[PDB]
């Protein structure tokens, strides 16, 4: 009711909220509500991320659905940012990419469950690692870091605050009030 | 109980799905039965569809480190785990009933939830035993380890003359 | 216990579905009653309304393996599984009991959750089982084979006349 | 609410979503959809595919309504396009298929669960075969690769990359940019 | 415990509904007490609200088919399976006490899901059995098949002299 | 949301779909659906059917629902037409029932579960006999096939491919494009 | 939702549905229609029924309003009028009473069950007993037939066929097309 | 255990719900007691709140068949079925300890579910059930047939020296 | 129906009610409806707090927003306010703090809960301890008392009365009459 | 449906019931509507009390709601008023408290459930007696009597009638007619 | 049971999870046959997945008590617990099996329900009590400390001549 009304009046002004864990409803509703909003190929996208983390391919799916719009999409980190939704975070725009001051970033590596025959399961640990060595890559891609520290650093898992964040190359900027966003 | 007679009479049975506690009960009386003058054969009797294989491993190298002959009596069924034991029986000892079947296929797991480094590990050791049960499949057998590896990727369904053709066996006896 | 007492009187009981825990343990009862002098009969009474088929064969291959005869008596109730183990007894020595009712059926299973090839496999084995269970049956019956697959495809009920007329029971017993 | 809005929203612009396990819920919802939106008869439909798979029935449902409308049905690969949806996707119009360049297809044969007696379990496995050999004839049409090739491929699971999905012959194009597509 | 002395004292107890395992216990107890001298009744006491119809009729034609004599004894209530067991005791040998209840109706069944093939022939074995048991239980009472058929349509429940009358039991013993 | 707007609109073209398993509810909804058309004495009614099937009583008030209304009724077959889903297939309209490429038809018998007394089963299996020969003589009659050859034919499960369905005498034609329906 | 959509229209029309086991939610309901729809004291009321019966007392008040408004009440069986849903059936106004060609009837008597102290269980009996007598009595008025016979008959269950139900004085007519109804 | 020992000292305990399996338990042990001298008497502890009738009634019909005394000795609280017992000793041997409670009322079931007509014979068989008992309880008490049909309409609960007054016990005992 | 109608005018009234545990959801709903109320750079927002705390990480960023905004925001303490509500009642602007006469405030230490191997629970334990360290620093600052006192008193559970509480520095004022409402 | 517009109605006309066991959303409902309806300050509230009571933080905010804004309360007692529930009763403004014939009123003593460790427990049970004490203090404010005798009073259930709650204090007035309420 | 009978020979198994009531067990063995002769050997057999710590210890503390000499066997598989219990044995009387597998891992926890300061002592418990362990079994074996520190962050899985080579077993025994 009250959830729905205030979240659509959000959109009205081009915000997107993404505040629970990624899996396949949420990421279809991201990916139409990015969609829908590119009608307008000159207004940017603001996205609020508040997340845990979630699924591998959903993620994929909203990450490659950012990268697709011809506009730019600026992503806020307020509360928590971790797993996956570090990844979403990290992947907006150059230049846009902000957390609040008291923001919790965490950096993670992928798991998995899997059952079956031994032929199965080396089918499903060799993509298992295939999928590993690709975040790698875009996290070094997007952070500017050398794809050798972030596997170092991702092999356990790895807090950072806001400024340290900043430091890092996970966001570019940290605001305190109004003036700073776009 | 007509367990325990059977002991006296050097019997052992396995009928039930390989575990743990099957296995430390079989290693057990193994060994009771080794202590015992090591100049007569044991008889085992397996109807089982598999199970565990580290405890399958344990009971075969138990098998394999008494000084006794240990013969091996197929019954019912003996499937996956089951056939290993069947064929770990000392050369000319390895007997079917001619109604029993025996199947053979290649291990089953599930690498529970962890890291990737976590499931690297399980699986290269998961690979690393697929081989050595092939190797040691081959070894009790005349086949060759390409043939076994083969025959091994989906399930194969033998009858006891099969047996004797493939190697799995030694002979299948219909009447004392 | 009186089962032990009747155990002295080598009289064996079948009261319960066949399962591997049953069929282990009449097997180590037929084994033990075949280790003392081979010379004396056994007497096997079922009342089950059957059960696994591997455990079946177990049985199976246990009574024509052993010297000694088995005589089997029908008993309240003999249907699948334990049909075939009450017309597996040695010739001339199956009986029933005046209300006891037979029942005879084609196998019945559920192919589990597996890829095309696994049941493809499976469902070959289960014909091939089928055919052997018909042939088995066959052979200790007078009818021919063509005949008991057109009495198997759905359930037939018969009496105790209607089994001696049949071939199932070689004897009606009302009194000692 | 907000989800029924945007997608209604989306769909005015003939745009259809099936991102979740083909049931017969959702299949019966897509067929509907294909069938309003052929009332125009010369405007393409985009379809968008985030899903694991689910039903044969179904899904043959999905793929003879979109063989039966005249409107060119233009399938997108987001995400995870695995089991039946791949079939889905490849089900296409020729020449408007494409993916995004994370997203990550695969090949799986088909799997069920019977009971009852030999004779109807006999049935069923004929049954079987003859739907999985009707499967391997499809893709193979549509994939423009021998019956042998897709039979020996489709044993075991084989995971393909937006790239090598296009050479083998899944799809046609792979997107960067919203300038590529029609 | 005490049922080991009274079965010394070749005394039976049925206190329980009748199932496979009860009915395999009381048969066993029969044969045992007729492996001892033949010239020795048995003495059974029956309280139980009914059970299966298999394991009845194995009870029964044990009971027939056991050459001394057996003494039933109504126990508190005996309902249509017990009702059955009692009145199948030999002649001039069936008794109830004062206060014990019997009852007979009609059989009971649950015919499962399945083919309109499979139900239609479950059906007629139930009116089989349906039309055997009342039968049975004329043939042990001085009322003819239209009377008992009659009388099993609903529940009828009869008191120690109502059951005496009717032909149920042969005579109410009050004491020793 | 989406599937009771699409729903409507395609209820507005005189379109009925029958996509879950038969029961009492899904019944009560198509015959209140037919008898709202029926206000209409000139127009057909097209009911799309993808069904395992389900109860007996339900699928025949359906089947007397269709037979009572002055509108011809036109069955498509679209994924699976099973058990009681066949019968209402083949009830339609001579000369108009079809079925898409990839359908597929199977024929069963009816089945039961009883409890109770020895009288009261003996009165529920002469009932379900009753239905039995009841659907064997419908389906003779509107297939044009022998009572004697669908008695024996339906004592198993027996698939149908959409040809082998239009041989047999189930349906009339099988659909291809969309210039077969008038 | 479309179901309750078309309930609307249907009751706009003159139309009042009976579809699930008879309680006292459905019979409010069923009351509440009756109620609203004598109105107009003159246009009839038409009932149809498809239901396997339900509680007493429920029954009874649904009997109660549809021999107390002043508009005719007619009744239509379509697939299953079992237990206290053929006694409904039957209550119709004379001359007023139909049945669809594979519609199935079943008589049956009433069940309970009791639970207390010996003295309560003596009330309960009796006033069960009661409730067959007055039900005994109510079906003898409305069908014709006398009291024993109807006793004699609904000690166990009969089924009847539409022809059947007509000859015993179940109904009035048997529809086939609809040219059949006021 | 104690049980056994006080067995031998011709000590019979009933401490549960009334329930079959418990009452086939008192009376095997009645039976047994029976079976050594005919001359000494048997002893009851009676501490339960009820049960089941048909038990109830197996037992005190054994009691009442039973040749030699059973005195009944009421101790904790004896409520419905126990009460019955209690009272049913014979005349002069029965007593009940000092803080012992003891409670009478009707019958109590729940006819299941099921057709106008067996509802209708289980009522009946109610009413005549009470009655029975009402008779019973009038029998062994020296109140009469009104009295304690009045009486027994709901919980009369009665404490020891109330319970000598009305006649349910014949004496209260403090010290041996 | 109702229970949204008059929080809807309340927040037109630009009145916000936090009254239930702190979670992802509810934090998310304080965060837009502070992002909508912002509209108007002018006009002041009333918050009214009753919950017992929740999660960490939702508490910071409804912290972090209130602190983001340029409206001033007035926070109202009614019922209770414990744990991470004491803080949120703590964090209005100053001036601005209230309580009502019987509101009954607690102050609380963290609590987790972890499980892994002994490196992540080391790595868990240290980011525990900095988010204590992070909470006492915040509390310090906006209460006006010393590090040391703060950090001694949070050890165990207290019990803060409105006079206590506003001797303590937690709120600024306690009103007994909606004359002193801001 | 239906009692969501009853209530609204009732709003309209300034009434408030309060008739489930108070706990924090009941009383934050409560409170939003009296808040609502402080909008006119010169007209009266009547608040409908039927409830067994409930937590007592949730019932302390209800009676600072109704102490704290200008309109006068008038408190009706129908059905059941006890534990917090009397509270709640007794609070109105004077004179301008009834109650039913045939009401109940019952006074209560706190009731809670501890858990942890030896030194945790003795801080929440010093937090319950002070609870208490409060509590005994407001009734004895609110009924006139001396705290003594409220104290010695409240130590067990006590019930109450409507005339001797009058006597007592807890009441103004019984009521049976229309005439009753200004 | 034959474990008695091993019991008599010295030998002592441990097949399943180290808990309290395992640990329990072991030691009250380890004590009773210290309580024999001195001079005798103590022979353990070890196939376990692991388990509790505090067990784990106290089994180690006994050992290391205890005068006689205890040999080890590593059998089966030897997981983390096991591994150190395992390689615990007397210096050149630690044994493995040719097909065992040996596993190595850091210990594992929960501290999780609690407040900062809870949470915080109990992970320096944690800490200290990985420290401790790796020590020992850097005594246990030759390689550093550090080297071990290295080994057990991840999950490591050796084989016998694997376990030969680091230290952790001292020979390989094929045959008696």
């Amino acid at each position: 009711g009250l959830g729905d009304q205030v979240y659509n009046r959000l959109l009205n002004e081009r915000i997107i909220f993404l505040g629970q864990p990624v899996d396949d409803d949420i990421a279809n509703k991201i990916t139409a509500q990015l969609l829908l909003l590119a009608s307008d190929p000159e207004k940017d996208i603001y996205l609020y991320i508040n997340s845990p983390g979630g699924s591998i391919t959903a993620g994929m799916a909203i990450y490659d659905t950012m990268q697709y719009i011809k506009n730019d999409v600026v992503t806020i980190a307020m509360g928590l940012a971790a797993a996956m939704g570090q990844f979403l975070l990290s992947a907006g725009t150059p230049g846009k990419r902000f957390a609040l001051p008291n923001a919790e970033i965490l950096i993670h590596q992928p798991s998995a469950g899997l059952a079956g025959s031994a032929s199965d399961i080396k089918i499903h640990a060799e993509r298992l690692l295939h999928t590993k060595k690709r975040m790698a890559e875009l996290t070094s891609q997007h952070t500017g870091q050398t794809i050798e520290q972030i596997t170092r650093d991702s092999d356990r898992d790895r807090w950072f605050d806001a400024f340290e964040a900043k430091e890092y190359g996970l966001i570019d900027d940290v605001m305190t009030t109004a003036a700073g966003m776009p | 109980d007509p367990y325990a007679k059977l002991f006296e009479e050097r019997v052992i049975f396995l009928g039930v799905q390989i575990d743990d506690a099957s296995a430390n009960d079989v290693m057990a009386q193994l060994l009771c039965l080794e202590s015992m003058d090591p100049d007569r054969d044991i008889s085992v009797y397996i109807n089982s569809p598999g199970g565990s294989f580290t405890a399958l491993t344990a009971i075969y190298d138990t098998m394999q480190y008494v000084k006794p002959d240990v013969q091996t009596v197929c019954m019912g069924q003996a499937a996956a785990a089951a056939a290993v034991l069947l064929a770990a029986g000392t050369p000319g000892k390895r007997m079917a009933l001619p109604n029993a079947r025996v199947l053979i296929h290649q291990p089953y797991s599930e690498t529970g939830r962890g890291q990737v480094s976590d499931l690297e590990i399980a699986a290269n050791e998961i690979l690393r035993m697929r081989s050595q049960l092939e190797d040691m499949l081959a070894k009790h057998s005349t086949t060759p380890v390409e043939k076994i590896r083969e025959d091994i990727e989906r399930d194969k369904i033998l009858t006891a003359e099969d047996a004797l053709s493939y190697g799995l066996i030694d002979q299948v006896i219909s009447t004392r």
